[PDB]
């Protein structure tokens, strides 16, 4: 059961982010290209079609703490969004409300988190929510 | 149960027989992960500095290369902004006959003899190529700023 240390796992994620995955509807990379701790990431999600998120690009901040990937990362939207599980004033993602975070496993990754959030944007309870104007961002 | 014999031996040989200018500590949780400190080599602009390096022995070691990375910021044409090391024996010239000891000395040798001609990094290499005196002074500056505590 050979565990890959945090820093080497995050280097694998960096390489995968640079190569891209799937159809490119989520992407991720380091927020600061000199951050040797590989802690702060920028996430991107393309809002899915036939939802009120469609044709919008969402930017997020993903923080991988000292216990990642044994522990889930923290996530917040920078782009404003009305979505269950996202605090509509700060953009913080409530881990208890997002199944991949609430039931985190060490096999998960930044890619999996972003793909889950994009999948949840298609849910009956999110896809119809009226959205803030495009382009707005939270403070901080 | 347990580590392969080779890894038991190589883990152990360190503590009984440290490499000159290099210290290692085991990670508190992961028996294949080590926290290394490399002294800047004698007569280099890194001399007097100490540089953190992390080392991991993956599942397929020694068929697979050990993974290493600097965790101290260093101005060197073969080390990038994230500490990744461009060294042949870490990729494509790895062979199971090689040992951790030899990898560490080879990294010391890289610090002692930078190679701007075949550079990771071209920003730093270009500086080392075209204004080597300034590049060496900058390497010393970064040693002062990042590698003295």
């Amino acid at each position: 059961g050979v565990k890959v240390p945090r820093n080497f796992r995050l280097l694998e994620e960096l390489e995968e982010g640079q190569k891209g995955v799937g159809d490119g509807t989520v992407s991720w990379g380091l927020e600061d290209d000199e951050d040797m701790t590989l802690t702060r990431w920028t996430g991107m999600i393309i809002g899915p079609p036939r939802t009120n998120y469609e044709n919008r690009i969402y930017s997020l901040k993903v923080e991988c703490g000292p216990k990642y990937p044994e522990a889930p990362p923290s996530v917040r939207f920078v782009t404003k969004i009305n979505m269950n599980g996202i605090n509509n004033s700060s953009g913080m993602v409530d881990a208890r409300s997002i199944p991949v975070l609430a039931k985190w496993q060490n096999s998960y990754s930044i890619k999996v988190v972003l793909q889950e959030l994009r999948r949840l944007m298609m849910s009956k309870e999110n896809m119809k929510l009226p959205q803030p104007p495009e382009g707005q961002t939270y403070n901080n | 149960a347990g580590l392969p014999r080779r890894i038991i031996k190589e883990t152990q040989r360190l503590l009984a027989e440290p490499v000159p200018g290099i210290k290692a500590e085991p990670d508190e949780s992961n028996a294949r992960y080590f926290h290394v400190v490399i002294a800047g080599p004698q007569d280099s602009p890194f001399e007097g500095g100490t540089f953190k390096l992390e080392l991991f022995l993956p599942e397929e070691y020694p068929m697979a290369a050990p993974k290493v990375r600097f965790m101290t910021k260093i101005y060197h044409p073969n080390v990038n902004k994230l500490g990744s090391i461009c060294l042949d024996i870490l990729k494509d010239k790895w062979s199971p006959a090689l040992q951790i000891r030899t990898v560490l000395l080879s990294i010391q040798a890289l610090l002692s003899a930078p190679n701007p001609d075949d550079p990771l990094v071209p920003d730093v290499a270009e500086q080392w190529k075209t204004n080597e005196a300034q590049a060496i002074e900058t390497a010393r500056a970064w040693t002062r700023l990042y590698a003295m505590n």
